Formats: structure tokens, C-alpha cells, sequence
């Protein structure tokens, strides 16, 4: 006989918050990690349970709030909010109060010690829930793909990361950040588009943007080539309608928006592109293990569902890394919800149950006790 | 409410059984049955044995070259598992006959069952002492011959692997 | 009668163990006598097997541990991890019961005498083996270069041994060792491989520098005769590939090396080097004997692998010996296994019966039982 | 006229650069030696001018430039960057021409002849110097402690040296290092900021790091002790204003950073901290001169400007150290310039007259002058 012990997953990811049941391989919700509290120069009057909109709904009804961000970095910094979204997601876009179902959060690489016991404290106090854990991203996505020793290459809409791992451990002084993200890929494609006159600067613009970014978007392999041909054949055009039935074409922009975490100085950073993040995060592990490694790059993170990215990446790493070595890009079929897979199907494994990280062994061992079960 | 499945040691009893090289009259030409696998339970929660798409000692001098030459073909496309090794090579310095853990994980498996079998990996890797050689394997290719197991060892044994060279 | 035990050979070395069964051709296991414990903890309970990692197995553990030999001289300082030594040869790399198989071993050099007792209890007690036998090394490489007398020199992992021998009996008055041999010159080589503004200094790079050693290194004909050589020739220097595919440019260094066991003084070191302690065992030698020992001066162990090394030892000695005197320096091909082919013989000879001591003559003649029958 | 004493004193150090004239009191520019390679012509310059950018106008050109540092390892690695640091030192920042001025110059420890005979050579035959000379900044730096005898701890931005010096002279078979040094701190300090949300990403950024560097960092006298002290209060914290007019201040992470120095594990090295490598610099020193190093380890260089870290070496060494042995860090007084201010005094006394290399004694022995005149 099965265990009726559904737990509950949420991915904070970087940007896009991602929850559902563990058992379900999907999301079952998925949005902004975005808040916005009221202006007192037009407040309204009966909203929610709470102070503040959340997601979908403080870009939905923008100008009177004023926005804020709980993360940033990937990595949490507010909480009085996040016990918001949290709780917005359980008991109004999940439908369940969570204090049946045992809740699994995840990492992201280079958080510090205390981010794990407020995630205690807030599960085991502020939600009612029986029991957590916390795993790190890299690890949940390169598990999930059947691998044992290489690199994370890992590319949501608020960070970058290229992780080593060792066994199934991150080396952590090898890791690197990249700044780059989807964001910022928003950020350029919105104003790329405006340099075709198809000027686009709303929240409600900005969301249209992001659903052709999610669609009609590529790695070029070549840059110059494939400019060139788009400057020459309309085979890389392609059409759009907008809400209300008004055509729009992209074409060069579907492109030179990807580019960009091979170029981020051509949104305007100092920061070297992801296959020379790739390079330099390789080049910080050990002699005998670095060779295992430039030949175990895993693609992962939502920005990785581009053509062409894999295919380019095989490029760009033997033209830095000696042609000696025999460089195999993985890349997986699920890039989206990457972490959250590989978290669903721990979040269902009980083997340890009775002694783990539950809400009565709070009262003796306190919030400390997360570190002790963690590998 | 756990960080992975758990070794259940009767892998570590049966491993024991293939572990030692024993006294002759029977140990030996029985229980060096090359290529048993470690599988997940009936409830998922625990790896245990599975009973291995192999042949035994004698059985060599027959119609088979080698018990690999029976597994490499004889393992699901469809799951992952781990199994067990016990890989003789020849340098020109010593001959050994060493253990190895072999990951089995094609890409035609499904993501759960990828999880599950990475996530005990290390823990049954940390409780085989003796075994000096491991690897992962990803495609239906990497596997085939008993010569593609010599630079997974260390590329210094590509004299013969198994009685054959690379 | 054809369906006995074939014994095993088990030398103690002086830091590397060599082990393999009696006919048989070679050592099965080769691997270092190095122990380690951790400075600091993991989480992950029943995953650690043993308190100390043994042997390769400690090389293994990557800032984990603090590592230390139990045998600096061949002479065992820590009893109770050299315990774990054997237990860890016959229990995990040689693969045989102890229980079921008799096992030969080796003396060092001059042992201080009741080490060879303590020796008989571990292996009759601890490990319970059947039958035992123990010989001094320098008595087994000088008899598969089929001598009875001559002067061997064993340069072996961790202090040089001089061994002048007459008809088999090791001339005690005439005995000495330098503290210096092949393991602690590899140290020495990543210093200069640093004065050229190379890294290496952790635990996998020191066994790169180790391959680099026995692969590249050569003892000069003479220092200043070569380093002219190597100012006057660039072909000196030659490459070296690290497994990653970076690439540095091994020099003169390759001499430097090898020749401060010539002049210990480059390592800061009162002694002088193994042709003026050869030449001083020899001078200690009784007044006409200096005669044969000049003509059987024996290289044994794996510091003498090296080319140049039979040619510099010839070269140096003919100034200090008296000039009607003619040296022969032997140098065989598997000098550091002569100490171990003989052995592989002498345990399969079924004529050795009565020279075995079995499990009973452990009581009558007490523990001593190695004074009555052991070389 | 007869007070003044015309020489220039360009010390080298551990990669940090300090220059002035012979009998100034401090020197006159201080700046790392680091060549940003441009990506692009006339990026600071007009057409036919200075290929490459140094130190000062290298950061100062964030994103457009990519650096070389060419004394990174403390011996020069790389003279064809080196080159352009002295003529920008000389011709750029100290404003004067070498011909006409006496040029002293330091030495780093375990530098080969080679690179001593080519800084030799560069002198006279790049530069023209009347004179020059060769001084060893430890000793000059042990001078400035008022000593003959001691160990030296030069801890710069490249590498950390363990000098231990008898009457004038490094003892070369305890001379060790330690390659972490305060360019590590810089890069570490970084990601610890970041683990609180502050940006700290590019090298405009990370030059502030540096002042954070000097201004807000301090060891601990007990790591863990003053963790549970800052983990108890809100009075450890210190504050820090950016030069756009944002403000900032750090908590624990103002002792995380030079705990590395201590536990070489926080970057992930599993290399002896410099209480563990001074104490083995000592042991590795012969019988009874190891009392009078014990009661002289001189702390020199910039990284010995932080609180507290005299104190910290006054525990750890005494007790790494049997406590019968009267162990005492001292240092100079001012001691991050004093292995320059050593060669300021040295270059201005009138009876170095002999002992300055005139260019003529370069006519009779080529570069080789340095091993005769260079004590």
C-alpha cells in the first residue's frame, strides 16, 4: 500500500516563484516573486487578507502601489512578504492550508546558515506545517539528470550561476555569478524592440515581451552570420499579434536578446559572458578533476530553453578550453522547473521520517537542527 | 522527510560474498559472479538486490567469453540501478582483478527514477571499502565492451581488460 | 598436496607497501603506508567505515584530513594504525583471508630488536594467521643479483639504508643510513618547480609531482658539468601535460632534484650523500673485505631507478677509494621489486617447511620464536 | 646642495609597489603591480603612444581593459609587462629620469640567479642607471625592527613569506610560504558582502573592497568567541559610505575575512595558516637558534595593519609552541612601508659609496656583478 504523506514543493528559484504537490512533475502555480504595497495618495480600501498585492496582481493594477522585491540575487532577504507569497500560494492559488502536507523548499548556491533556520521557524511556527527540508539548486537539477561529478551552468530571471560539482557536493570557493538574467534579457529585449519603433515601456507591454521571449527566442550560432541573414532573407522574421488583434515582427532581436549572456557588455556590464563563467569556474577546481568537469557541462535554469545554446556552447568552451580535452555539453529536457523536479520526487522520498527535520523535534533541538540533516 | 533512499547491507552481505578471493574446492569457481546489480525496493524507500542478467565461473570456459558480455545487453533501457564489478587487468607492472560500482543511468530513464539513484549513491559508494574504481554510464554504447571499462580504472591498464586490450 | 595455500609476500617498505602471493610475478598491491584523521566533521552518520583513512584511500580526502606515516624508517613509530595497515591490505586491497593464508614480511635495516615480537603477535593474534616468516631487505636484493656478499645500497621511500654484507651475515659495525630518500625529494621538487613560478601544493598536486619525478628525473653525470650543459643547451628542459590539458616545461630541476641525495646539504642536512656514506660503510668495513664490497655495491630500492645514477656513483667513489682498488656499481632493471622477486621464490620453496614458523611455536619458545628461525 | 643625496628607492615587495627618493620618510607612490592589456587603440591614449595602461589607469578603465599581474608569485614571472611598471614609475608617477639617479631596488625571497642577473641587466641596459643595488625587503624590514636576528612574516597582496634570518642572512632550508595573501582577502571579502545583498561585482567595486580592506576589517583574538559576541549584540558592526553618497554597514562578515589568513579553509586551501608556517619555519631551524627567532617574529608588509592581529599571532604561536620557550611577535613601527623606508636609509648613507654597482663594474662581468656586490 502508498503513504498518503503528500508533501508540498516551492521552488523561490531566481524571479519566478514555482510551486505544486510532491508527485506532480509540473507546477501547479507559477509567478513573479514581486510585492506591492499602497500608495496613501489613493489607497484603496478592501483588498485581501494582507497590506500588500502579490505577483500577477501588483502588476495587474499598477501606478497606485509601489512595487518592492523580497529577492533579489537569488537569494532572500525580506521575509515579511515572503511569509506572504507563501501563504498567497497555499491557501488561494494551491487551495490547501499545508499544515497535513510536509514542505520542501530550495537553495540557492552561497546562501548563508540562517536562511535555513528561518525557513524552519516560519514552517514550523508562522504555516502550522509537520515537517521541512532545504536542498540546493545545482545538486536537485544535476541528480535529476543522472549525473554524479561535473558543472551547473544554471540561468533563471534573476541570476546566473555556473557550480562545480564533486561526487554530489559543490566545490564552493570554485563557484561562480554571473549578474546577467533574464531580467535584464527583458530589460534589452523591450528596448531592442523599441529600436524596430515598436515601443513597448508598460507592465502591461513588459508581460507580452516576456511571452515572446518564452517563444520566438534562439541562441544564434556565429552572431555575424546570422545577423547578416536576417539583414538579407525574412526567414529569421517572425509575426506576433498583440492582445487586441495588432501585428508586430521580430526578427535580429529574437537573438541578439540570448546573446546577451555571451555578451553581457552589449547590455552594458563588465562581466564576462557564461562560457567564460564556464571557463574560470573550471579553472578554480583541482588538476586531477577539472578534466571531468569540461567534459560534464549541464545546462540548466528556464533562459536555457533557447536553441541553438548547447550547440553554440560547444563553440564558445573550445575556443578557452585545450583541444585536448573533449568537451560534452548535457543539455536535459526540462530546464524550466530544473530544481523543482528533482525536488518533487525528494520531497516524496519518507525513509527517515520519525527522527528528520519535524515540527516536535523543534521544541528540543530549536531551528538549529536543519544543518544536522543536511549532507 | 529524508535526503534519499537508504542501503539496506545485505548489498554489503552479497558484496562480501564477491569481496575476497577464498579457498579453492568451491569459493572461488561460485561466487565470483561478476555484474550483480543493487536495485530500488517495493516501497522506494531502500536499495536492496536484484538477482543480475550474468553468468557465474564455470560457465566462462563455454559458450560466453565473460559474465559482462552478458549484462551489457541484459539491463533496462527504461529505469536506472547500480552494479557491481570485479574487473581483471593486466599492465606489465601486476595483474589485478579489482572491484569497481557501475551506475547504470540511459537518458530513456525517467527523472524520478534518476533522482532516487543518485541520491543513495555516495551512501553505498561510502559503505563498499575495497572497491577502487567507479563510474557513471549515460548512453547504450558506453557500456559495451569490457575494454570501455580500462580509462574508467585509469588509462594505464589499456594492455587487457577482462583477457582483451584496449 | 596441489591443493594448498600459495603464501603471501607482504614487505613493510618504509613507507610504501608492496604485497602479492609466493610464484607469482609481481606485488598485487602497491600503495603508500600513509594514515589520516579528519580536522574537521561531517553530518552524514554510518558513511565513515573506520576513524582513519589508510592508504590511498587517504589521499583520497582532499583537506579532510591531517595525514602522517606509521613507518618514517621502516622502523614503525605507531603500532596500533600500522594494525589497521595489514587488516587493510589483506581486508580490502590484496582481497584473501589472513585466516586461511600464511603471509611472509620484511625487517628494516637494523630494527630495534623487540619490533620483530610485536611483529609476530599482530600477525598470530589480531590478524590470526597460520604461519609467519620475517627477512631483512638488503638479504634479498643482494641474492637475486646473486651475491653472498657485496654493499647494498637502499635508497627506498623515506631514509637511505647502508647495507655492507659478507656470505649472507650484514656486518653490524659497518651499517649506517642516511635520513633522506625518494618520497621526501618529491617535496623538494615542487619548491623549484616554484622558484619558476609554477603551483603545486596541495595533496593531488603532490602526486602529479610524484609522476613527474619518476618519469623526468635523472641524476646529473655531474652537476656542474650538466648545469654548463643546460646553459649551453635549451633541449635540456622538456614538457609536461597535466590531465586537463594545461601544459608547463620541466627543467634542470629534473637534476637538481636527484642530486640532493648526493649533496644533502641543498636540503639543509649535515650529511654527506649515498657515494660518501658508501664509501664510509665500506671504510668501517674490516681491512681486506673493502676489496669485494667495492666490487658488489648493490642499488636497491626505487630511488635508484634513475638514469645517470650507476655512472655519477662510480665517477665520485674512484677519487675516495685507494686507486689500486676497481669498482663495480651493479644497477639491475626491477631494483625496487629485487627485494621482493627473491621473497616470491624462498615462500614456494617446499623444501622451507621447518623455516616457517607456524601458530605452535608461538607457545613453547614464546613470542622470541622470531629470534630462534628469522633472519 | 650638500644636504641633499640624490638616489631613488623603488621597492618591489610582494607585488606592492612603493617608490620614492633615498631619504624620503615615506614613499612617495604605493600602488599594485598590475598591466591592464587594452581591447582597443588609444583607449587612454593618442595614436603612437604607450601600448598598454598601469596599475592607477589599469582599474581606473573598468569593463575595456584585460590585466596582467607580472610579479605575482613575488618573483617576476613576466618581464614584458615588468618593463612598462618601472618606466611608468620612473616616467610617469615618481617624475624623474633613471639616468641620471642611483636606483635601489628589493628582491623577494627564493628568487632564482636568473631573475636577479635579468633585473640586473634591465637596469643598466633598459634604464641606464649610474648604479644600482639589490636588497632583500625582509631583512631590510627586520633592519627597521632594530634586529640581526628574527622571522619575518612579509605579508603583502601576493604571496605570504616565512623568513626566518640569522645576523642578516634568510636561513634557505626554512624559508617557507604561503600563496594567500591580501589580494585573496580582497576577492573573499567580496562574496561575504554579497551574502548580504551588497553589490560588489566589478573592479570599481572591488577597489572599494580594498578600502574596506584598511578602514572596517580586523582579526578576531578568537573567531568564534567574537562570532558569539557579534551573534549577541548590535555594537561590533561598523559602518561604511559609498562615493555615489549610498552608506552601508558590516556586521560579523568584518572578521570572515581575515580569519582566511588563520584557517586558509575559508578559500578553500588545505594549507597551514601563518601562526602554523611561521611555527614550521622555526622548527625546521636548527637546535638553539630557534630561542632567538621564538622572541623575534617581526609581522611586515600591509596586511599587518589590521586590529587585533598581533595579539591573535601572541596566542596561536604560544600555543602551537612548548610555553617554557618566551615566544613575542613585534614588528616595526610603521611596518607597511618600513621594507622601503630600510632601503630609503640604506640608498642615503654616504658609505654605501662602494657598495652601490656602478654601470662600469657591469664592463667587467656582465649581470653577474649582483652575486659580489649584492650581500
Amino acid at each position: 500500500d502508498e503513504d498518503e504523506t503528500t508533501a508540498l514543493v516551492c521552488d523561490n528559484g531566481s524571479g519566478l516563484v514555482k510551486a505544486g504537490f510532491a508527485g506532480d512533475d509540473a507546477p501547479r502555480a507559477v509567478f513573479p516573486s514581486i510585492v506591492g504595497r499602497p500608495r496613501h495618495q489613493g489607497v484603496m480600501v478592501g483588498m485581501g487578507q494582507k497590506d500588500s498585492y502579490v505577483g500577477d496582481e501588483a502588476q495587474s493594477k499598477r501606478g497606485i502601489l509601489t512595487l518592492k522585491y523580497p529577492i533579489e540575487h537569488g537569494i532572500i532577504t525580506n521575509w515579511d512578504d515572503m511569509e506572504k507569497i507563501w501563504h498567497h500560494t497555499f491557501y488561494n492559488e494551491l487551495r490547501v492550508a499545508p499544515e497535513e502536507h510536509p514542505t520542501l523548499l530550495t537553495e540557492a548556491p552561497l546562501n548563508p546558515k540562517a536562511n535555513r533556520e528561518k525557513m524552519t521557524q516560519i514552517m514550523f511556527e508562522t504555516f502550522n506545517v509537520p515537517a521541512m527540508y532545504v536542498a540546493i539548486q545545482a545538486v536537485l537539477s544535476l541528480y535529476a539528470s543522472g549525473r554524479t561529478t561535473g558543472i551547473v551552468l544554471d540561468s533563471g530571471d534573476g541570476v546566473t550561476h555556473n557550480v562545480p560539482i564533486y561526487e554530489g557536493y559543490a566545490l564552493p570557493h570554485a563557484i561562480m555569478r554571473l549578474d546577467l538574467a533574464g531580467r535584464d534579457l527583458t530589460d534589452y529585449l523591450m528596448k531592442i524592440l523599441t529600436e524596430r519603433g515598436y515601443s513597448f515601456v508598460t507592465t502591461a507591454e513588459r508581460e507580452i515581451v516576456r511571452d515572446i521571449k518564452e517563444k520566438l527566442c534562439y541562441v544564434a550560432l556565429d552572431f555575424e552570420n546570422e545577423m547578416a541573414t536576417a539583414a538579407s532573407s525574412s526567414s529569421l522574421e517572425k509575426s506576433y499579434e498583440l492582445p487586441d488583434g495588432q501585428v508586430i515582427t521580430i526578427g535580429n532581436e529574437r537573438f541578439r536578446c540570448p546573446e546577451t549572456l555571451f555578451q553581457p557588455s552589449f547590455i552594458g556590464m563588465e562581466s564576462a559572458g557564461i562560457h567564460e563563467t564556464t571557463y574560470n569556474s573550471i579553472m578554480k577546481c583541482d588538476i586531477d578533476i577539472r578534466k571531468d568537469l569540461y567534459a560534464n557541462n549541464v545546462m540548466s535554469g528556464g533562459t536555457t530553453m533557447y536553441p541553438g545554446i548547447a550547440d553554440r556552447m560547444q563553440k564558445e568552451i573550445t575556443a578557452l578550453a585545450p583541444s585536448t580535452m573533449k568537451i560534452k555539453i548535457i543539455a536535459p529536457p526540462e530546464r524550466k522547473y530544473s530544481v523543482w523536479i528533482g525536488g518533487s520526487i525528494l520531497a516524496s522520498l519518507s525513509t527517515f521520517q520519525q527522527m528528520w527535520i519535524t515540527k516536535q523535534e523543534y521544541d528540543e533541538a530549536g531551528p538549529s537542527i536543519v544543518h544536522r540533516k543536511c549532507f | 522527510m529524508a535526503s534519499g533512499v537508504t542501503v539496506n547491507d545485505e548489498v554489503i552481505k552479497v558484496f562480501n560474498d564477491m569481496k575476497v578471493r577464498k579457498s579453492s574446492t568451491q569459493e572461488e569457481i561460485k561466487k565470483r559472479k561478476k555484474a550483480v546489480l543493487f536495485c530500488l525496493s517495493d516501497d522506494k524507500r531502500q536499495i536492496i538486490v536484484e538477482e543480475a542478467k550474468q553468468i557465474l565461473v564455470g560457465d566462462i570456459g563455454d559458450t560466453v567469453e565473460d559474465p559482462y558480455t552478458s549484462f551489457v545487453k541484459l539491463l533496462p533501457l527504461n529505469d536506472c540501478r547500480y552494479a557491481l564489478y570485479d574487473a581483471t587487468y593486466e599492465t606489465k607492472e601486476s595483474k589485478k582483478e579489482d572491484l569497481v560500482f557501475i551506475f547504470w543511468a540511459p537518458e530513456s530513464a525517467p527523472l524520478k527514477s534518476k533522482m532516487i539513484y543518485a541520491s543513495s549513491k555516495d551512501a553505498i559508494k561510502k559503505k563498499f571499502t575495497g572497491i577502487k574504481h567507479e563510474w557513471q554510464v549515460n548512453g547504450l554504447d558506453d557500456i559495451k565492451d569490457r575494454s570501455t571499462l580500462g580509462e574508467k580504472l585509469g588509462g594505464n591498464v589499456v594492455v587487457s581488460l577482462e583477457g582483451k586490450p584496449l
